[PDB]
């Protein structure tokens, strides 16, 4: 449980940086993760 | 987002949201089985805020529909326009009810069918995680839509604390008393629920239905087949800022938030000109905006039995002025320039009072993109003439001895009828002193 | 003579096969406003082929439309949403991260109430 909070703390900071978007084809990347997590 | 969970209930409810979903796809350019027109995309620029959001491009609509009644479900899956309506959201194939005409009987149906009443209907409540409110789509007239209608107003009040609870409810008739008798009775037990166990409501009178139903649209033999035309619209009318894309007030506790200036203080006045089809033909010469807000505070188009002697002591506080369509923006600040010179509004002498006016692009459709549209949400305190007019007919009929020995028998045994009466009279001591 | 000079260097960029003569040539009378009527002749051919290729393709009406939506901030269905998640990474002081799931919900929200058109809505690079 311990390295599954873990797994779920590196995710989240995953997908902020993805939307981090610096716009060359960056708001591509940040689409397909958000797609993922949800659905 | 702002989804909302329409609660049409009732013998008359039930009819007044089939056309009002049915209004609903010819404006946002879909059919009820399929699509078949791209308008629906380019032209409208949202359409998930009433219906539930599309598996594939089939708009679902957040609707349920309970009725003792059988007969107003029977003659709604052989129109076309039931294959749009799921059979599982509410009821599958042959459902019933009561036998049944009392108020005594959906208030205690509601206690006894309490597992499968919460079941269902909070499906589409977790679709959305930011839900907007309930609007209870129910009827005052008759015993079922008020009888179980009363129930649901107590219930969802704590269950669902953090959400909107506003209703379009029509008011019962009282040109005669021989069909039904018990009309002062199931009135008046939910028009306590609709002050302190609701925030909200929307008036709409039968008396002046048919006002309006021989003024302009010329019918001789008043049937049932015309409640549903003027009230289909204005519903419609009322949802232009949150269906169509608009930018002040594009949600439903952004509108009524604007013109309630105090809970048990909020029945609002409706009022709608345009009806007739042959003005078509001279809208083409640039028909203007400077003259169709004129007629709105002119008691013309007013959906409220009111006295007319009784508006030089009340006075209004929030007028809503709803523009669509085609508008002409650049004298839309000159519409409301002339307000002021008349004065056709009474304004409170305590506080200050409010003209607002908006607009929205409407369907990407001939009748619609052509022809003028007032829809006007009042609030005047002159609503408290409706209240002598129902309480006056309230303690008559219990001096006659009506009702008393005919009503207590199933699940009331204290006398719950100055419990009624007092509440009301201090709603209409309160819109009094309202004016200081 | 400079701003149909400036204006030649510009179409030259569009393509080379692309001029805007419309050929004046030999030119030059000895006499006095010969200058002006070779003024007049670039500068209403400048005229012409500029409202021939902006307005048709490189689109200043749909660019300055959506220059309008979201700085005027007119479509206030998508825009409401994200100004309600502006809201609430706002109300405290920002980390390192914070920036770009900023930047994740500009473009979450344009598919969830959806704009005129999206893949053009991608011009909105968020700073503070």
């Amino acid at each position: 449980r311990i390295l599954t909070h873990f797994y779920q703390g590196i995710v989240q900071q995953f997908l902020v940086l993805l939307t981090t978007s610096t716009d060359e084809s960056l708001r591509f990347l940040s689409f397909r993760l958000d797609f993922n997590e949800h659905y | 987002p702002r989804e909302i969970i329409t609660l049409q209930l009732g013998q008359c409810g039930n009819q007044i949201g089939f056309e009002f979903w049915k209004q609903l796809c010819a404006e946002h350019g879909i059919s009820p089985e399929g699509i078949v027109e791209e308008f629906a995309t380019e032209g409208t620029d949202r359409k998930d805020v009433f219906f539930y959001q599309a598996d594939d491009e089939h708009y679902i609509p957040r609707a349920v529909l309970l009725d003792l009644e059988p007969r107003v479900i029977h003659s709604i899956l052989n129109s076309p326009y039931a294959n749009l309506y799921n059979p599982e959201n509410i009821y599958l194939s042959e459902h019933g009810g009561g036998a049944g005409n009392n108020w005594a009987s959906g208030f205690s149906q509601g206690e006894k069918i309490h597992e499968d009443i919460f079941d269902i209907i909070d499906r589409e409540a977790d679709g959305s995680d930011s839900l907007e409110g309930f609007v209870l789509c129910h009827s005052i007239a008759g015993g079922t839509g008020s009888g179980l209608g009363s129930y649901l107003l107590e219930r969802l009040n704590d269950r669902y604390p953090k959400k909107l609870v506003q209703t379009y409810s029509v008011f019962p008739n009282q040109d005669e008393m021989s069909h039904v008798v018990v009309q002062p009775y199931n009135s008046l037990l939910t028009l306590k629920r609709l002050t302190q166990n609701a925030d909200c409501v929307v008036v709409l009178d039968n008396t002046a239905l048919n006002r309006i139903a021989t003024d302009r649209l010329h019918i001789q033999n008043p049937s049932f087949s015309q409640i549903n035309q003027l009230v289909s619209t204005i519903m419609s009318a009322s949802t232009t800022t949150l269906r169509y894309p608009g930018y002040m007030n594009n949600d439903l506790i952004g509108l009524i938030a604007s013109l309630i200036p105090t809970p048990r203080l909020h029945f609002l006045m409706t009022g709608y000109t345009p009806l007739t089809t042959d003005q078509s033909v001279a809208s083409v010469r640039k028909t203007t905006v400077l003259d169709v807000m004129r007629r709105l505070l002119q008691p013309k188009n007013v959906m409220v039995s009111t006295g007319r002697d009784r508006q030089t002591n009340h006075c209004y506080i929030a007028i809503l002025n709803i523009i669509q369509g085609e508008v002409d923006p650049t004298q839309v600040h000159k519409s409301l320039q002339r307000i002021r010179e008349r004065k056709l509004a009474n304004f409170i002498p305590w506080g200050p009072a409010s003209i607002q006016v908006a607009l929205s692009r409407k369907s990407p459709y001939l009748p619609s993109a052509h022809r003028v549209s007032g829809l006007m949400m009042a609030n005047h305190t002159n609503i408290s003439s409706l209240f002598e007019r129902t309480c006056r007919q309230y303690d008559k009929l219990r001096k006659r001895e009506a009702f008393l020995e005919q009503f207590r028998k199933e699940d009331i045994f204290k006398d719950n009828f100055d419990e009624l009466d007092n509440s009301r009279e201090i709603v209409q001591q309160l819109i009094d002193e309202y004016h200081a | 003579i400079l701003s149909t000079g400036k204006y030649l260097n510009v179409v030259r960029e569009c393509g080379h096969d692309v001029t805007c003569p419309d050929a004046k040539e030999i030119t030059y009378t000895l006499k006095e406003q010969a200058y002006v009527e070779r003024i007049e002749k670039a500068y209403n051919y400048a005229s012409k082929v500029l409202l021939d290729f902006l307005m048709e393709e490189e689109e200043l009406v749909a660019h300055l439309r959506s220059i309008k939506h979201y700085f005027l901030m007119d479509q206030g269905d998508f825009f409401v949403h994200f100004m309600d998640l502006t809201e609430e990474e706002l109300k405290k002081p920002v980390d390192d991260i914070i920036p770009t799931r900023l930047e994740a919900l500009l473009e979450l929200a344009l598919r969830m109430s959806t704009a005129n058109t999206d893949p053009f809505k991608d011009d909105l690079k968020i700073e503070l």
